[PDB]
C-alpha cells in the first residue's frame, strides 16, 4: 500500500465518521466532534467519486440539520474544511455554515 | 496504459565479449546436488565435481552475472569457461591459489 | 555468452535504448548511456556475484565504498544514465562500474568487506528534493516533506503562530537559536530565514548573526521600497538570500517601483506567478529580469479545474483576512486571475520559472512539490508536444528541465549546491530511490547522508519486510546521534564565525552557505529564459513578444487517484 | 472615527463592559477594564497594523519583545482585562499596549523585526494549570496533562509499579535520580516527591538531597505519628513541602491525633473530603486550620448522579485491597460518603478548600482538572447564587476564586510561585489560549518557556493548517533542545548546592523551591476561610457553624457530551 | 495462626507442591521450594505489611534494596521457586525473603524507606530473552521485541538494505560506527556482528576494533572455505564469537569440507535444521560436534500443518531469488525439507540443539522466539511424554531445558553471560513479570536495568490504570537518559580498549564480551547432547544411532488464537 | 486486550480495508491502495476462519477482477503478502497475481 503519513491520518477522520454515522443511526442528536467528522467524511467520499469541489461547497450544507444536532452545536462551527484526492490532485473544500 | 512500462527494444547482448574461453567436460561424482555461481572461480569448485582442473585455471563460468550451473549427483555435462580479468588475482575460495594467476 | 534484451531489463534493469514510462504519465525516458561491462554486473543474493574473491575484494575500508547501489538508472540534470553508485563518508563517492579489481574489468567503485549494498536494477534513483518555502508551522511536515523524496527545507517560523502562519520568518536571535536546537531532532537538512521587514540594518545583521541563511521580505510584515532595499544592502554583505513576496496592494508603488528598489541585485522572488503573494495583477513579469529568480508554489501547479473554485477561501485563512471586511475580500479577484494561472504552466515548460516549492501549510502543500512538477510537465507534453531542445522520441530534455526545478536550482539559489541539489561526486548522499511505477508518488528508499532515514516497512512481526500493512516508517537514519550525522544545518558565514554551533551546542553537521548573491537567471540550470512579458492591466492576459501565453485547465490527472486511499 | 461596539468586538475581541459566556456553562465573565488606546490596536496579517514602520518598530532585539499576544482577554486571579502580553526571554515581560513608540502612543511593549505574533483577539488567555497530585504511572500522562492545559506536574512514582499505582512516592536516591533524568523528555515543569514514611531522619535527607521537592506520606506507607513527626521535621530544615494521606483506618488514632502529630506545623493535605483517602469519616474536618493547605482530587468533583456508583471498584484496584476479604471492603462505605462528597463543593465555593488536583490514575483523571473545576463553579452557581463578594452583573469573583485553585495556590504551596502560578511580569511564560466556546475543554493554544509545546493541528499536507482532521500535535517548544530549554525541573535547596543538575546531566534549565514552611491557609489566594467544621461521626453530615452544608447531585453537566467524542 | 492452602495461593500465590498450568498448553510446573517464613510475607497496599516500622525498615539507602519483588514465582534454568527477588543498582542484589530485620525473622532482602514495590504474588518472573540472530531491517524490531519479553538483540544491519534483508552484517567501521550510536535511542541491550566472509584478515581486524562483538559469514557474501578460515583465525585472536550460514550451494564442498575448515573451533551454526540456510540436506548433521553450538529460527519451531506451503515464497523474498530462473528454484525443495523440519523438534526436546532465535524479517518471526519455544515443548509432551530426566508429575525438567534456549545458553554464546542471561545476583536485573494465562505470550511488566521499560497500560485519562483500551506503552525505562542507564552496548574488548565509547560519544552503559572461544557444546545448559546424526542424502530421513527420529505436524497450537486480535 | 504493536497494526489494514469495502460497494473501480487493503483483509479472516495458508492462495485470487479495478492496476501488483493467526500460530500467505 505504501501508506504516506497524509493517507494515514485520513483514516483517523474516516474511523471518527463511523462513530458519528451510527449514532446518528441511533436517534442521537450529534455533539461536536462527531459532527465534523461526518461531514468531513462525505465530502472526502465525494472528491473519490468525482464530484467537483463547487459541487461539494454546495452538498456539504446538507448533510445534517439544526435538529440532528446538539444545541449550540451549529454556531461551534461556523465552517468545515477537508482536502482529498480529486480525478485533478489534491483539492480544499471549504463549507461555510454547514448546519443550517 | 502501464505505470512504469519498459519498452525494452528487441536484439540481444554480447556477453564478456573479447575474453578467452574454454569447454570443459563436467561430471558429479558426489550424492548431494552442487550448484556453481557465475563469478566463481571454477578450478576451486567442490572436490566432487571431476575435470581437468588445470585447464579451469584463472576462469569462471560464461553465463550472465548473477546465473549458476546446477549439478545433480551423476550428471555429467559441457560447460564453457571465461577467463577472469582486472588484476586476474585470485583471493579466497578453497585458497588454493591466494595470489596472481 | 548471449542473452535477449527483454531478459537482460528484468535482471538488471533497461540499458541504452530502451525507454520507461514515468509512473502513469505520458513522459518517457530513455537511457542515454550505460557504464557497465556486458557479463559483468554485480548482482546481490544467494549464489549472486557480490561474495568474496569474486564481486568482493579484498582491500581495507580506506579503500573500499561504504555502500553501493547496484544497476541504478539515475535520473539528474546531467543525464539519464545506468551505472553503480558508490558512497563513501556520507558523500557521494563515484558513479561508474562497482566490483572487485582482481577479477574484473573497468572497476571505479571498489566493493570490499566494508561494503553495503542496496539493489537498485529496476529502479530509478535521483537527488533529494529542496524545497525553499517551508512554513514551520509544525515539525510534522519535515517526515511528511522526507517521505515524498524532500531532503532539504528552507523557510522559518516558530511554530503554530500568526506570524509563521502567513509568513516564513523566524523573528529574532531567541527564536533563531530555539528553532536551530529544534532542528537537530528533523531528519530533513534544515536552513532558516529571518524577517527581513525593517529600515534599519543591524536589526537584519543580528539575525544573520545569529544563524539566519537568508531573510524573507513578506508584505504581511510591509515589503516597502526601504524594508526591500534595506534587506538587499545586508544580504549583499554578509552573502545570504532574499526572499520576495511583493506589496499586492500596489500600497508603496506597482511591480516598476519595487523592481526600482531591487536595482538589480540578486533576490528570489517566491510564487512570481501572484496568486501566493505579488503585485496585482503583474508581478509575474519578474521573471524577465536577469538578477531574478522565479519559483512557482505548488497549489496553482498545474491549471485544472478545481484550481480557482478552492483558492478564494484559501488565502483568507492564510492571511488572517476578514470575509466580512469588503477591502479584505477585494483583493482576492485580483490576487486569484485564471489569467496568469494557466500561463505560470507554460512558462514553466519554456523555462521562465527556474523553481518549484511548497509554500507549506500557507497556500501549499508539504507533500506535493515533485507531484506536481510532473503534472506540469505531463499536461505541457500533452499540450504543446515536444520541446524544441528534445532529441531523439523521447522526453528527456523536458525531464531534464523539470527535475533541475526542485533539485539543484534551489540549491543555487540558496547557496547550498556545494552541499546538495544533484548526484554528483563530493556531495552529501541525499538519494530516493523509486520504482517506476511510483516515480514522483511514493518513493521506495529515501538516503539521507548515506544511511537510510524513511522508506515503507510491512508487518515489524513478520517473516519478510514485505506482507502488509505496508506504510512509511522511520528507520535508522532517522535515529539520535545517527540522524545527527547524517544530516546537515546550513548556517551564515557569519554565525559559523560567531561560534553560534558551539554556543547553541548543536549536535548536527554545520555546513555554511555562499555565492547567494553571485547567482543569476542565466545560471538556472536549463531554465535561464527571459522571456519579454507583459501583462494586460485590464484582462490580465500574459503575452511573451506579444503571442498569447495560456493553456486549458486539466480534468484528470495521474499520480493521483490511482495511488492514494484518500 | 466610529465604530459600533459590535462590530469593535467582532474585531478585536470584546472591551470593558462587554460579557462573554464560559463554554456552555452559565458562568459569565465581564472585561473589566482594557489597557488599549481605541483606534490604535495592533493587529496581523495582509495590510494589518505590524508592518515595518507602523506598528514595528526599528529597535534591536534587545528593546523588543520576542512574543506578543495581541488583543488578549486576560482571566487570572488579580483580575479580567483586555490586553497586549509581551513575552521576552521565555518570561512574561509586560501586560499592557504593544506598538511602535516611533508613531504610536502609550506603547510599553515594543514590537520590532525580532518579534513573533500571536493573534489573540477573540481569545481567552490564561496561566498554565499546576498538577500537585501526580503519580508517574506512566509517561503519557504528560501529553494529556499538557492537552488539558496544565503546564506542571508534581508527584512522584517509578512507573507502573504497585507502589506508584497507590502513592506518589519516588523510592529513595537511584530512583530520584533515574526520574529526574527521564524527566527532561517531557514537555511539563516538574518537581518529585520521595517517600516521607520512615522515623529515620537521615532516609528522608537523603532523598530531599537526591533532589526532591517534597515528601508525601501516605498511609499505604503507614501514616503514623512517628512518621508525620519525622517527616516534618526534615521538611522545616530542608525548605521542602509535605503532602499527607492520613490514617483512614484510626490504626494510630483519630484525625485529632494526626492534627496533633502534625503540631501547627505547614502541611498540605491530599484529597481533604476522604474519598481519596483519610481518617473516616472526618478527614475533612482539617481545612479549619490555618497551617493546612487543602486541595482535592477530581474524581468527587462535582457531585454528580454517577459519583457513587463508581467509587466503590475504583478504590479496591487503586490499592490493592481484596474484595473478598471483609475488612477491605468494610472501610468502603466508610470511606466512600456521600455526605462529605456532596459538602466539598459547597466547601470550594465558600474557599475553605484552596486547591484542586487530579490524582492521576490512583482514583483521579490526569486531563480533567480544569475542566472539573469549571464544572463544580457551574455548579454552585446554579445551587447558590452569586456570591456575598460578587459586584456587578458577572461572576467574575467566582472565576477569579476558582481559577487560584489550580494554578497560583498549587504555586505556593508548592514553593514555585515565584517561577510559575500566574500572568506576571517576571515569570515563566507557560500560557495556554482558549476561544471562549471551549473554555477549560479544548486549548486552542498552549505555550511552555514562550514556545508553543502543543496545539490542534489539521492535514500536516493541507495548503493551510486549518482542514480536517484536527488533533492535537506536539510542536517545536516540545522538541529535544528547545523543550529542554522551555522547561524547567525544580530541585530542592540541597540538590542544587549539591550540584545534582551537573552529576545527573541534567538538560533542562533548573528552578529551586523555598518558601513551603512559611505558606498557610491565610496565604491562599481568594481561598483563606478556615470554618467552624464538624462532622457527625454517625451520620456522616457535615456542619459549619451548626448549619448543615450539602448541595444536589447533577444529573448533566457542562463542558461533557457536547465535546468529547468518547 | 491457621489458613487453608487454597486461600494462601489466592492471597499470596501458590507455594511448595503446587502446580500451575502455563498459558494454554499442557505443560505444569510446580513450586520446588519456597523461602519465605509463613506468617512473614510481605504485602503492600492499604493496610497491609510494608508500612514504616514494619515491614519497611529504618535503613539507608544504602542498607536496603531499590526495588523488591513480592511472593515472585521464578521460573529459571537452575529452579522453579517462590521468593521475593531485590534489585539494587540495577542488578539484581538477592533471591529471598524481604522485610524488615527490626521485627521479622530471616530477612535477606531488607525493605526501607528507599525502596519501591512491585507485587509478583500470583505471577511467574523470568529473565529477560536474547535473541542472538537480529536482522535491523527496520528500528521499530526493538519494541516489538521487548513486548514480547526479549531483552537483549544480537544482530546486524544498516536498515532496509538488500544486504540487510538477506544477511545480519554491519558492513565496516562506518556502519558499524553509525549503528552503535544508533543504538543508544533502543530500549534494549545490543551487540553488532560485522561481515566476516573475507580472506583478508586485517579487513576482519578493523571491524572488530570498530565495535563488534562477533562476525557473520553468510552464503550470500560467498561461505568458502578460506573465508570460514580467515573469519576463525581473527576470532580465535580478538575473542569474538563467529555465526555460520553455510554453503546450501555445495559450491566449494559439502557440510564435512564445511566442518574440516571450522577445524574443532568454536563457531555458532544459525539455523542448523538448514530451511533458514545450510548445506543441503545435511547440515542438521553440525550438531553432533563438540565446538558447534547450534541454535534454531522460530519459522520451522514448531512443525505445523502450514510450515511447508508458507517457506516456498519466504526464502525467495529474503535472499533476493528470481523465482523464472530456475537454478534459483530448484534449491528451494532443496532446502525446505520436511524430514528435517521434524527432526529439528524432537532435537530440541533432546537436548542436542541448544539455541532458539528469530531470524527477524529474513526467514524468522521478532516477536515470536518465546512464543514458539513453549509451543515446541507443549507438542513434544503430547507426542513423547515426560523426559527421562524428569521427576515428579510435572515437566518442570523440560521447562527448565527449554527456558535456557532463549535466556543463558544464548548468553553463553555470545560472550555476555557475565551481564545477563538469567536470574543471578550480580546480573542486570532484565526482568520479566508473567500471569501464568498469558505466559510465553503477553507479559505484565517488562524490567531493563532494574526501571520498566515497557507494560500493558490502560486508558491514561482514567482514575485508574486498568481500563480499556489497555495495549503496551513506553514506560520511563525506555525514555531518554534514564532508558541509556538501563540499557548495555556490548564492545568488543579491543574497542573497548580504543576508546570507541568516548570518540562515537556513547551515552548508555558499556559491556564488553569475553570467553566466545572457550565455550562448547559441553557448556550449553541442559542441551549438550552430541548425538551419532546421519540425514539420508536421498530420502533426507534424519537417523540417531540408525533410530529415525521424526514428529507429526500440529492443526492447532497453544498460544495462538486464543490470545491474538490478528 | 493487552494488544501489542503488531496487533495494533493490522488494525490499520482492517480500517483501510473498510473504506475499499465501501466504495466498491458503491460501484467504483478501485485503486492500488484499495485493491490491497481489500484483498489483506479478506486473507487475515480467511485465517481467522481455520482456512489454510493452501485454501488462502488460491481463494486470494477470486476476490476482485480486473474489470473491478482502475486501469494499470492489476500490473502494479503483482503479488500480495500477509500474515495472521492460524489456528496453527502465524503463517505467511502469498498471492501470486492476485487481480486477473
Amino acid at each position: 500500500m505504501e501508506l504516506t503519513p497524509r493517507e494515514k491520518d485520513k483514516l483517523l477522520l474516516f474511523t471518527a465518521a463511523l462513530v458519528a454515522e451510527r449514532r446518528l443511526a441511533r436517534g442521537l442528536k450529534l455533539n461536536y466532534p462527531e459532527s465534523v467528522a461526518l461531514i468531513s467524511a462525505f465530502i472526502m467520499e465525494g472528491a473519490r467519486d468525482g464530484k467537483s469541489v463547487a459541487s461539494l461547497m454546495e452538498e456539504g450544507r446538507h448533510v445534517l440539520t439544526r435538529e440532528q444536532v446538539m444545541e449550540g452545536v451549529p454556531e461551534m462551527i461556523p465552517d468545515i474544511q477537508v482536502e482529498a484526492t480529486f480525478p485533478d490532485g489534491s483539492k480544499l473544500v471549504t463549507v461555510h455554515n454547514p448546519i443550517i | 496504459m502501464i505505470p512504469g512500462e519498459y519498452h525494452v527494444k528487441p536484439g540481444q547482448i554480447a556477453l564478456n565479449t573479447g575474453r578467452a574461453t574454454c569447454r570443459v567436460v563436467v561430471e558429479n561424482h558426489g550424492d548431494r546436488p552442487i550448484q556453481v555461481g557465475s563469478h566463481y572461480h571454477f578450478a576451486e569448485v567442490n572436490p566432487a565435481l571431476k575435470f581437468d582442473r588445470q585447464q579451469a585455471a584463472g576462469y569462471r563460468l560464461n553465463i550472465p552475472a548473477g546465473t549458476a550451473v546446477r549439478f545433480e549427483p551423476g550428471q555429467k555435462r559441457e560447460v564453457e569457461l571465461v577467463a577472469f580479468a582486472g588484476h586476474r588475482a585470485v583471493f579466497g575460495f578453497r585458497g588454493e591459489v591466494m595470489g596472481p594467476l | 555468452s548471449n542473452i535477449s534484451r527483454q531478459a537482460y531489463a528484468d535482471m538488471f534493469g533497461p540499458t541504452v535504448g530502451d525507454k520507461v514510462r514515468l509512473a502513469d504519465t505520458e513522459l518517457w525516458i530513455e537511457v542515454e548511456d550505460d557504464l557497465t561491462t556486458y557479463g559483468e554486473e554485480v548482482k546481490f543474493g544467494g549464489g549472486k556475484v557480490i561474495r568474496d574473491g569474486m564481486g568482493q575484494g579484498q582491500m581495507l575500508a580506506a579503500d573500499c565504498v561504504d555502500l553501493v547501489l547496484t544497476n541504478a538508472l539515475i535520473v539528474d540534470h546531467w543525464g539519464i544514465v545506468k551505472a553503480d553508485i558508490g558512497v563513501k563518508d556520507g558523500r557521494i563517492f563515484a558513479i561508474g562500474k562497482a566490483g572487485n579489481p582482481d577479477i574484473q574489468p573497468n572497476v571505479t567503485i571498489p566493493i570490499g568487506a566494508a561494503t553495503e549494498v542496496i539493489a537498485a536494477e529496476g529502479k530509478i534513483v535521483t537527488a533529494g528534493g529542496i524545497d525553499t518555502h517551508i512554513h514551520w508551522i509544525c515539525p510534522q511536515q519535515a517526515e511528511e516533506a522526507l517521505v515524498s523524496g524532500v531532503t532539504t527545507m528552507v523557510g522559518g517560523g516558530t511554530g503554530p503562530a500568526a506570524g509563521t502562519h502567513a509568513t516564513t520568518c523566524t523573528p529574532g536571535p531567541w527564536y533563531i537559536s530555539r528553532m536551530l536546537q529544534a532542528a537537530d531532532s528533523l531528519p530533513v537538512n534544515i536552513g532558516l530565514l529571518g524577517k527581513g521587514n525593517v529600515s534599519q540594518p543591524d536589526a537584519l545583521r543580528e539575525q544573520v548573526a545569529a544563524g539566519v541563511i537568508g531573510l524573507e521580505i513578506h508584505e504581511d510584515w510591509g515589503a516597502t521600497p526601504a524594508a526591500i532595499d534595506c534587506a538587499l544592502t545586508v544580504a549583499d554583505e554578509m552573502d545570504i538570500q532574499v526572499a520576495l513576496h511583493s506589496d499586492t496592494l500596489n500600497e508603496s508603488g506597482f511591480v516598476e517601483d519595487t523592481l526600482a528598489a531591487i536595482g538589480g541585485r540578486t533576490i528570489h522572488t517566491f510564487h512570481t506567478e501572484g496568486a501566493g503573494g505579488g503585485h496585482a495583477p503583474d508581478i509575474i513579469t519578474a521573471c524577465a529580469h536577469p538578477n531574478i529568480l522565479p519559483s512557482s508554489t505548488n497549489p496553482t501547479l498545474p491549471y485544472t479545474l478545481n484550481t480557482i473554485d478552492e483558492h478564494l477561501d484559501m488565502l483568507m485563512v492564510c492571511h488572517h483576512l476578514d470575509p466580512d471586511i469588503a477591502e479584505d475580500v477585494a483583493f482576492a479577484e485580483s490576487r486569484i486571475r485564471r489569467e496568469t494561472i494557466a500561463a505560470e504552466d507554460v512558462l514553466h515548460d519554456l523555462g521562465a520559472f527556474s523553481l518549484t516549492s511548497s509554500d507549506s501549510q500557507a497556500m501549499g502543500r508539504v507533500g506535493e512539490v515533485i507531484l506536481r512538477t510532473w503534472q506540469v510537465a505531463h499536461r505541457m507534453k500533452v499540450q504543446r508536444g515536444a520541446l524544441a531542445e528534445e532529441t531523439g522520441d523521447n522526453d528527456n530534455f523536458r525531464v531534464k528541465r523539470y527535475i533541475a526545478k526542485y533539485t539543484i536550482n534551489p540549491a543555487l539559489t540558496h547557496g547550498i549546491a556545494h552541499e546538495v541539489g544533484s548526484i554528483e561526486v563530493g556531495k552529501l548522499a541525499d538519494l530516493v530511490v523509486w520504482s517506476p511505477a511510483f516515480f514522483g508518488v511514493k518513493p521506495a528508499t529515501v538516503i539521507k547522508g548515506g544511511m537510510i532515514a524513511i522508506a515503507p516497512m510491512g508487518d515489524i512481526n513478520a517473516s519478510i519486510p514485505t506482507p502488509q500493512p505496508v506504510h512509511y516508517r522511520p528507520m535508522f537514519g532517522a535515529l539520535g546521534s545517527a540522524r545527527h550525522h547524517c544530516r546537515l544545518t546550513f548556517l551564515s558565514q557569519a554565525a559559523a564565525a560567531n561560534g553560534v554551533a558551539e554556543r547553541l551546542n548543536l549536535r548536527s553537521a554545520i555546513a555554511v552557505v555562499k555565492g547567494c548573491r553571485t547567482v543569476q537567471k542565466a545560471d538556472m540550470v536549463h531554465n535561464s529564459l527571459q522571456p519579454n512579458i507583459t501583462v494586460d492591466a485590464q484582462t490580465y492576459e500574459v503575452r511573451v513578444d506579444g503571442e498569447l501565453i495560456t493553456s486549458e485547465p486539466a480534468d484528470v490527472l495521474p499520480m493521483a487517484q490511482r495511488y492514494f486511499l484518500f
